[PDB]
């Protein structure tokens, strides 16, 4: 397989917090660059290699990383504001140098 | 003793035959402009030079056997010089293929008469290390050559200028060989036209420039060559001269040696392809910068024949290609991890770092270029003087022909498992994206492109783990290589 698939989207009170999660398939999750984005808005991006890179609206209330156990990645959100309330995207950067991205149907967060 | 003189002015002249190899990479563009062809139909500029290289050269290294060293090298550099002005005259593609045969004929001796030379002039416990100088001549001149195109172009301003530039180097080449190598009956001139006729159908049938591998003339061609090849071994039992004489022969470390050099020009053109391919459709890169990602492969080449070669006067032949072709198995087991953004990845040696791409392809390289030798050594053990100049070309047209047997046996997998990976991808990416630039048809048209990119990353993996695989096999047939 070689899929991207989130969850854990829902409703938050200010503050609060949630774990996004984006299923994936081994043969492809540790070979390209993966994203997280709202809506579009990028919230952190991860290199093959776990290099991490967020946004400036983050202020390190976030941390997206791999689980390769279940080839599934993941964004911890923690602290989270009314500003966040958007659909959530998890995306494969298909060309690192152009940031040409591909994605599903995203995972609806509200604050 | 002046023999160290000799391969010196003998190396230059693999040198210069080498520049001639890949020169064109760099001038192709400016040639299709005078000649009139449009944006590829200009291959024979490159598969005429390669027919004359490949087929011409086992007869052109028994003549050495019996006209000697010198004259032929001579013989080569007037007609590396005439082909060259063949081409440089040349109005025509018809021209120039033929003139670049010529040149490729030509430049095809070269390399065996030297390290045919080499072998005369030194006893087998300290010939490796020469063999590693005549063979770094070569890897490094194949290197410099399209650079050379480019500077000479840079220097007047018109293609014609690389073949122009040649003749003098080749009549300088003449002088500094007339001065320096040693002074001074038939050869089996039927079984070499034949072996050469055999030779040139391999090499055209299976030369290829997107669901099929080989030309539709291939298989043919393929299987012609497969006919005349037993032609050529049937007629040299009734023949009375003989290409290679069995006299004394040793076969099965000889046959060993070569199937291991037939090997090593597998990876060697399997990584040249897939890399410069991996570069243009992964990474994004021009066609330029993609042929550029090559270097620290391309570079690594000639320091590990040279180096292999003096390792290989102390610790053997067969520790030096067994243990090279394990450095190779590593590093093309390391290109294979490599994922589509590795331009920013590195190497974490906790308190040094490297770049991945550049010393993945650096210690392949580095792992064929000590097999290079050592290989050409052993070759050499196992046959009489005066079988040199065959023997050299039968290891170096071992290595040419694996080169094409190499990249059409291991792109026909490839080809068979991407369609397969593709499949699988295009089952299980997301069906449609939620919100795309452009609408639903360029969403669509995003998600074939994702499942293709996908697929060739997955196709990229197994090519060279298998490449990786093979390398250690040619490891452990280097251990019944000569002693």
């Amino acid at each position: 397989q070689g899929q991207l698939v989130e969850s854990g989207g829902g409703l938050v009170q200010p503050g609060g917090s949630l774990r996004l999660s984006c299923a994936d398939a081994g043969s492809i999750f540790n070979k390209f660059p993966m994203a997280w984005y709202r809506q579009r808005e990028l919230v952190a991006r991860i290199s093959s290699g776990g290099s991490t890179n967020y946004a400036d609206f983050v202020k390190g209330r976030f941390t997206i990383s791999r689980d390769n156990a279940k080839s599934t990645l993941y964004l911890q959100m923690n602290s989270l504001k009314p500003e966040d309330t958007a659909m959530y995207y998890c995306a494969r950067i298909i060309n690192s140098a152009s940031n040409i991205a591909y994605w599903g149907q995203g995972t609806r967060v509200t604050v | 003793t002046s023999r160290g003189i000799a391969i010196s002015a003998g190396g230059l002249a693999v040198l210069l035959g080498a520049l001639d190899t890949y020169v064109v990479v760099s001038i192709v563009t400016d040639i299709m402009r005078d000649v009139g062809i449009a944006v590829q139909r200009v291959t024979p500029i490159i598969t005429g030079y390669l027919l004359g290289y490949i087929a011409a050269m086992p007869l052109l290294g028994r003549a050495s056997d019996r006209f000697g060293r010198k004259l032929l090298i001579q013989i080569s550099l007037a007609g590396f010089a005439l082909g060259s002005v063949i081409t440089a005259l040349a109005t025509n593609l018809d021209v120039l293929v033929a003139g670049r045969v010529i040149q490729g004929a030509a430049s095809g001796a070269l390399l065996p008469v030297t390290l045919a030379l080499a072998a005369d002039l030194w006893a087998t416990h300290k010939r490796a290390a020469v063999l590693g100088g005549v063979g770094a001549a070569q890897e490094l001149g194949a290197v410099l050559g399209p650079i050379y195109g480019i500077f000479v172009v840079w220097l007047f301003h018109h293609w014609q200028a690389v073949f122009w530039v040649n003749v003098p180097l080749a009549l300088i080449a003449m002088v500094l060989i007339h001065i320096s190598l040693p002074p001074r009956q038939r050869v089996d001139v039927t079984g070499g036209l034949l072996l050469a006729l055999a030779l040139g159908l391999a090499t055209i049938g299976l030369y290829n420039a997107g669901k099929q591998v080989l030309p539709e003339y291939g298989p043919p061609l393929i299987i012609g060559a497969v006919i005349a090849a037993v032609a050529f071994l049937v007629w040299e039992r009734f023949a009375r001269t003989r290409l290679l004489d069995p006299a004394g022969v040793r076969f099965r470390p000889f046959l060993i040696a070569l199937l291991v050099s037939l090997v090593t020009g597998g990876a060697l053109m399997v990584t040249l392809v897939n890399v410069e391919l991996f570069g243009q459709g992964v990474l994004g890169l021009d066609q330029d910068e993609a042929v550029f990602l090559l270097a620290r492969f391309l570079i690594a080449l000639p320091v590990g024949a040279l180096l292999g070669g003096w390792i290989a006067t102390r610790v053997g032949d067969r520790a030096v290609t067994a243990v090279g072709l394990l450095i190779a198995a590593g590093g093309f087991y390391l290109i294979a991890q490599w994922p589509a953004d590795v331009l920013e990845s590195r190497h974490d040696l906790g308190f040094v770092s490297l770049p991945t791409l550049d010393t993945d392809l650096a210690i392949a390289g580095f792992g064929l270029g000590l097999v290079i030798a050592p290989l050409t050594s052993a070759a050499l053990r196992v046959v009489p003087a005066a079988q040199h100049g065959i023997a050299s070309a039968a290891v170096v047209v071992a290595r040419m022909i694996g080169m094409l047997i190499g990249i059409a046996a291991l792109s026909a997998w490839g080809l068979y498992r991407f369609n397969q990976y593709l499949k699988e991808q295009l089952a299980a990416l997301p069906p449609a994206p939620a919100d795309f630039p452009g609408g639903q048809m360029a969403g669509q048209m995003m998600r074939l492109r994702t499942a293709t990119v996908q697929a060739y990353v997955l196709q990229y993996g197994e090519i060279f783990a298998i490449t990786a695989g093979l390398c250690v096999f040619g490891a452990v047939l280097g251990l019944f290589i000569a002693g």
